[PDB]
């Protein structure tokens, strides 16, 4: 109801957790979110990676038809990353700029 | 470097003497070898530290000066003379013999540098050998030469470390 009121055609898509690959826990809380939307989405960002490639992994909810007990499951998503001219501006503004250096730590450091 | 360790072996040898005086030879050594490394002031304030007694006991000492102040004046055409009034023993001959080179490379070298037309008569006193670079000079080095005039024209021919400890020391 609060964020309703500021961006008014903008709605709930899914939501977000910061981890490694994904675990039970996380198909625990997808499975609380799709009593709030349908079809929801999941985001993952990895900040303890140790590789090149963007930490962000996006995964959708696909339901089995396995025999006996029924299960869910994550299937990865490829995603573009689109930006707007202000976000644009904001963040070459961000990445470009180096002087952010603050304490005991020397500014060749 | 294997002439540096024989010009600082005869340094140190005058300063210990049992008598304040060393021998002769040692005296001639230095005296010669302080032409050789241009250091006029040295060289005269040496001749000056000479007392007069053993001054004139050995000629050979007095023969070096000579030399010394011909070359104290920069006359280059009289040293090439004063080389050779006198004749030095095969001890001391062979700083001579480096001597001379060295006046006569220095000729090459301030000519080249100071003159942009000199006389070639003026020029053979310099390098001092009026003998066979009248020939030999015009098609070997280049340098165009015109006779009767007799003019010669010479022609011309790790870092990130410092840069850190500039930074280290103005922030701090």
């Amino acid at each position: 109801e609060q964020f309703k009121q500021v961006f008014k055609e903008l709605e709930f898509l899914g939501w977000y957790t910061t981890g490694g690959p994904p675990d039970p826990s996380d198909i625990h809380v997808h499975k609380q979110v799709c009593e709030i939307i349908e079809s929801p989405l999941f985001l993952k960002l990895n900040p303890m990676t140790k590789h090149t490639d963007l930490p962000v992994s996006v995964f959708e909810s696909v339901i089995d038809i396995i025999n006996g007990e029924a299960t869910m499951l994550f299937a990865e998503l490829t995603y573009t990353l689109a930006t707007e001219e202000a976000e644009r501006i904001g963040v070459d503004h961000v990445a470009r700029m180096t002087a952010t250096g603050s304490g005991e730590n020397s500014t060749v450091a | 470097f294997s002439f540096k360790k024989l010009l600082d072996q005869c340094e140190n040898q005058e300063l210990e003497a049992p008598g304040g005086i060393a021998t002769p030879p040692v005296y001639g050594q230095l005296l010669a070898l302080y032409l050789l490394h241009n250091d006029m002031n040295n060289a005269r304030y040496l001749w000056k530290r000479i007392p007069p007694a053993i001054k004139s006991a050995n000629s050979e000492l007095g023969g070096i000066w000579s030399v010394g102040q011909r070359i104290w004046q920069r006359d280059f055409p009289g040293i090439y003379t004063t080389i050779n009034a006198h004749q030095w023993s095969e001890t001391v001959q062979p700083i001579m013999e480096a001597l001379r080179d060295a006046t006569r490379r220095r000729a090459f070298a301030l000519v080249s540098q100071a003159y942009t037309s000199i006389i070639a008569d003026d020029f053979a006193a310099f390098v001092g050998l009026p003998v066979e670079e009248a020939v030999k000079g015009i098609l070997e080095q280049g340098w165009q030469a015109d006779s009767t005039t007799r003019m010669v024209l010479p022609r011309k021919p790790q870092q990130l470390a410092r840069l850190t400890d500039y930074v280290a020391f103005l922030e701090n």
